């Protein structure tokens, strides 16, 4: 019922984001929320005298036909005071459900001085009336500090839960609840369901779990017969991972291209080639060495379109460092969207980082940077949003994760 | 009649500044005797109130002759409380864009400008509008003023007033859904599709509302200038556009740009200017000649937008409701790059259409696009980016967008191959580029002026050059690899336009890569003979 004094940090201004289109749909069911909003006391008008923004607009989340409001609090939580622990539990359970917590955040009240920096702009189109202008009353979702100065009352919800059950692990990041077991499903969703019942008695109506390998592995292709071409792309594959691999040898291979021969004849294997080869098998099923995340440094994600719904990507923090990587084969949205493909691989690859680290990487996308600004938002369906930037220059990696 | 108030809208002073403290210039007793015939009025107005010897701020005040009218125009120059002032949400920053309006049968105005000195300043804040007007002579200290309402040309005026006549035209325009409000200048414009007499007697609901703050409504006609626009009942369009060795002077013109919205086919690609300067090989439009007018929205029918290539760069794009009456129209120009292909420019155009469609009329529009439907499918199915276009149908408009080359998957069986290397020396410019094949084939070119990034490029020249029509190609060039890979059509470096040329004539071309310098044997040898 206190507020919690809340300053930007020092030589910083508020936000003053644009707020970019919205269709009609979107502004309809924006008008809607936040009408009722204003009634229940979260926001309320502002006036001229406010030149802080930023930018909102509306999604449907996962298996729901209903509207909600999504406000890009970036900027702001950037410059929010850096406010004063992760579960490596979290990545290494079974199964780990995910709780949509942020209408908790809607019962406690923000610093009186800090609400001028939560204003946000429904626009208009055509620009034919003046921009409605809201400023935020209680905690807003997406905003940084929200979950921080609700966590002393969100221990106090779930030290009853936690004493009854040890072995769970729980985690929190922006509006979500990571909630981990190693039991079955349906006794999983029961307490699940046990959860949100401490939730009701003070919420919302994805299921996930860990895969086998952190890294995958370079494989390397088993033939009983190489055209030159095939030993070319080896030789390739193999220079490119001796700079993460130490020994990896292809003097052996790149002797059998000797001469100018046509690229579909077959060459056999010569002895020593075959023991080279092997040699970096053996090098490639080793860990890479010296492999430490740094909570200092920033998480980098890239992604590779490999063609038909398939897509790769690789979380470093230094080049050929990688602490996870990993592909995404099939999504059910889009068969013949790319951008909705890609959109959901980001949202995948987040949320991952999110149970692994606890904190979202800067993903570097395989996409100019006006497709992808006008269309991520129709498809985007998480509650937070992470950094990005835009590749314009085909990797002749690609090959190597393929 | 008691009158609601306007409230105070709270401003502050940026923080750490200030008010002002300005020298009030010395003036003519006849610009003083003027000064102080306005202010007496105006204070007789409660616009401005005469203030004590307390307050320490001055802004200047400058008395200007209008049209010579044998009457003068007090002008106070605000412009060191501005820099010192707060910032502001400004809402104008995007204009109405006429075709986004809807019709309307009935449009009345009503003139509103009296609102504005009906607009108070916030009380803490008026000892920053202080003025002095000097005294004859110098002999007696100057009258003291300070403002009461929003000052014309002070920093917060245009931002507070629009933002107290919206909180006054709510609850009107909201218990009458049947009517539009937009708010120009010192005017209101109302609109309904409503009865005559409806209509006005709404108008006469909005009077009685006005008058509940006060603000009193007097006892134009169609078109309507506005913005540089003219805005007829059933149509709109720009206000008329006007244009020697003296051109040298500016590009500002050129505003064809401002044309382009209405005008089919124009453009602005000549780019001289890229104070006095030369002007040749350009085209005179001359379509603006003849008159072009575009139509208001109807959100009960589809809408359309029809691109067109125009060459050199330049797309020309329709967006339109019903066959032949353009709601707008407009350009697109390719973004300034080395290389590029039709395709990725397209995609462009319709992504910006898509945008200013979404800004204008709140909907993307569906596309007529001059390019086939199989030959986007092969695009996007194997461009190593992700790309997307929104709902669309093929238009057979010539010049049809398509794609010119396509690089195999896999090496091609019983194609002869070329293993192709460059090299140049820094210091002497000189290079060589070459190829070896597998049926002994061979050349070496030397080059004078190059570059090993040109030497790669040469190579692959070379080797398309003294092929047949299916072709195997080895390089290590990461640098030809990335140029080709991202499938250009045209370029500016006459060497890539010139590998194009030659894609475009073949049947099949695998394109393989090879690290350097690690054995390989076509690429050893053809290496050792152009490194020479
Ligand atoms: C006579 C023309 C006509 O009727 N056009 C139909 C569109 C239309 C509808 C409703 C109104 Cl209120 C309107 O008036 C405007 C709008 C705007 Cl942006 C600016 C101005 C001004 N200066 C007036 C226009």
């Amino acid at each position: 019922i206190e507020t919690v004094p809340v300053k930007l940090k020092p030589g910083m201004d508020g936000p003053k984001v644009k707020q970019w289109p919205l269709t009609e749909e979107k502004i309809k069911a924006l008008v809607e929320i936040c009408t009722e909003m204003e009634k229940e006391g979260k926001i309320s008008k502002i006036g001229p005298e406010n030149p802080y923004n930023t930018p909102v607009f509306a999604i449907k989340k996962k298996d729901s036909t209903k509207w909600r409001k999504l406000v890009d609090f970036r900027e702001l939580n950037k410059r929010t005071q850096d406010f004063w622990p992760h579960p490596a539990g979290l990545k290494k359970k079974k199964s780990v459900t995910v709780l949509d917590v942020g209408d908790a955040y809607f019962s406690v009240p923000l610093d009186e001085d800090f609400r001028k920096y939560t204003a946000f702009t429904i626009p208009s189109i055509n620009n034919e009336t003046p921009g409605i202008r809201y400023q935020y009353n209680v905690l807003p979702q997406g905003w940084k500090g929200s979950p921080a100065i609700f966590q002393s009352s969100m221990t106090k919800i779930l030290e009853p839960f936690k004493k009854q059950n040890p072995d769970i692990v729980i985690y929190q990041y922006m509006d979500d609840l990571y909630v981990g077991s190693d039991l079955e499903i349906g006794q999983h969703r029961t307490k699940i369901e046990e959860l949100r019942q401490h939730l009701l008695r003070w919420f919302l109506w994805y299921e996930l779990h860990p895969d086998k390998w952190t890294v995958q592995p370079i494989v390397l292709p088993e033939k009983d017969s190489w055209t030159v071409n095939d030993i070319q792309k080896l030789v390739g594959k193999l220079n490119w991972a001796s700079q993460i691999y130490p020994g990896i040898k292809v003097r052996q291979l790149s002797k059998l291209l000797r001469g100018t021969k046509a690229l579909t004849e077959v060459i056999p294997l010569t002895e020593e080639a075959e023991l080279e080869l092997a040699e970096n098998r053996e090098i490639l099923k080793e860990p890479v060495h010296g492999v430490y995340y740094d909570p200092s440094k920033d998480l980098i994600a890239e992604i590779q379109k490999q063609g038909q719904g398939q897509w790769t990507y690789q979380i470093y923090q230094e080049p050929f460092k990688n602490l996870k990587t990993g592909k995404y084969a099939r999504m059910r949205g889009a068969h013949t969207n790319d951008v909705k493909q890609l959109t959901e691989a980001v949202q995948k690859i987040t949320t991952e980082s999110i149970v692994i680290w606890g904190k979202t990487p800067k993903f570097k996308l395989p996409i100019q940077k006006e497709t992808w600004e006008t269309w991520w938002t129709e498809y985007w369906q998480a509650t937070w949003i992470p950094e990005w930037e835009f590749v314009n220059t085909p990797p002749l990696v690609k090959l190597w994760y393929q | 009649v008691p009158i609601s108030p306007i409230e105070t809208v709270p401003v502050k002073l940026k923080p750490g500044m200030d008010g002002p403290k300005v020298k009030q210039w010395p003036l003519t007793e006849e610009k003083i005797k003027a000064l102080v015939e306005i202010c007496t009025e105006m204070e007789k107005e409660g616009k401005i109130s005469k203030i004590g010897p307390e307050n320490p701020y001055n802004t200047p005040v400058f008395a200007i002759k209008k049209k010579d009218s044998t009457k003068w125009r007090k002008l106070v120059d605000f412009r060191e409380l501005n820099k010192r002032t707060q910032d502001f949400w400004e809402v104008q920053l995007g204009i109405p864009h006429p075709a986004g309006l809807k019709k309307k049968k009935s449009v009345t105005v009503l003139d509103v400008g009296d609102a504005y000195f009906s607009v108070p300043l916030d009380e803490d804040f008026r000892k920053y509008t202080a003025f002095t007007i000097p005294s004859i002579n110098n002999e007696t200290p100057g009258i003291r003023y300070q403002y009461n309402v929003l000052p014309q040309g002070w920093k917060g005026s245009p931002a507070i007033f629009q933002s107290s006549m919206t909180k006054i035209l709510e609850p009107f325009a909201a218990q009458n859904p049947d009517i539009v409000i937009y708010q120009y200048m010192d005017d209101l414009y109302v609109g309904s599709d409503l009865e005559i007499g409806q209509h006005r007697t709404k108008i006469e609901e909005l009077r009685q509302h006005l008058l509940r703050w006060g603000l009193t409504t007097p006892d134009k006609e169609p078109p309507f200038l506005w913005m540089g626009y003219e805005l007829h009942p059933d149509k709109w369009t720009v206000q008329p556009i006007v244009l020697k060795d003296s051109w040298t002077v500016n590009d500002i013109q050129g505003k064809l740009n401002w044309a382009s919205q209405i005008y089919p086919g124009i453009k602005v690609r000549q780019l001289s200017k890229l104070e006095e300067a030369e002007l040749e090989l350009a085209e005179n439009r001359e379509i603006l000649k003849e008159p072009v007018h575009g139509v208001y929205y109807d959100p009960s029918k589809d809408l359309i937008a029809e691109i067109q290539k125009q060459g050199q760069g330049q797309w020309t794009y329709q967006i339109y409701q019903e066959p032949f009456k353009n709601l707008k129209t407009g350009k697109y120009a390719r973004m300034r790059g080395a290389h590029t292909n039709d395709v990725k420019q397209l995609t462009e155009a319709v992504q910006k259409i898509t945008t200013e469609s979404i800004v204008i009329w709140g909907k993307t529009p569906k596309f007529k696009l001059p390019i086939q439907k199989e030959t986007w499918e092969t695009w996007w199915t194997e461009y190593w980016q992700a790309t997307w276009i929104p709902e669309w149908e093929f238009v057979n408009t010539p010049p049809l967008v398509k794609l010119w080359y396509q690089l195999e998957k896999e090496p091609i069986v019983g194609a002869e191959t070329f293993y192709v290397d460059g090299a140049a020396n820094r210091e002497t410019k000189l290079g060589k580029a070459g190829y070896v094949t597998n049926k002994g084939r061979q050349k070496v070119v030397p080059l004078t002026n190059t570059t090993n990034q040109k030497t790669e490029l040469q190579a692959i020249y070379l080797a398309l050059q003294d092929s047949g029509l299916e072709v195997n190609i080895v390089t290590d060039s990461q640098y030809a690899l990335g140029i080709i890979q991202a499938q250009p059509d045209k370029s500016e470096s006459e060497l890539v336009n010139q590998i194009i040329e030659q894609l475009i004539k073949k049947e099949k071309v695998y394109l393989a890569w090879v690290p350097a310098h690690k054995g390989i044997g076509g690429n050893e040898q053809v290496d050792k003979l152009v490194s020479a």
